[PDB]
């Protein structure tokens, strides 16, 4: 299944996952096709943080659905 | 734990989790 994912630079990535994807999978496919680290990644839904080790479905993600990656660097 | 009885036309989709209801509905 598709999720959108609308980028802080104005770009839409689009990916073809699975809800039974894990957040980690989704890191990892934006990692193959863009070249962006899965750990870079955040990915926002629902006012939540989302976290690696869960799915897609524990965050109520849907088909044609819209998450959001945000460059988050570890450490300051 | 209650199923969410989808009070749709014609819709009587009863889920008892939110994501399992928002995808039937």
């Amino acid at each position: 299944m598709q999720i959108f994912v609308k980028t802080l630079t104005g770009k839409t990535i689009t990916l073809e996952v699975e809800p039974s994807d894990t957040i980690e999978n989704v890191k990892a496919k934006i990692q193959d096709k863009e070249g962006i680290p899965p750990d870079q990644q955040r990915l926002i839904f629902a006012g939540k943080q989302l976290e690696d080790g869960r799915t897609l479905s524990d965050y109520n993600i849907q088909k044609e659905s819209t998450l959001h990656l945000v460059l988050r660097l570890r450490g300051c | 734990n209650i199923a969410y009885n989808c009070c749709w036309d014609q819709c009587q989709a009863c889920f008892n989790s939110s994501p399992d209801l928002a995808d039937h509905i």
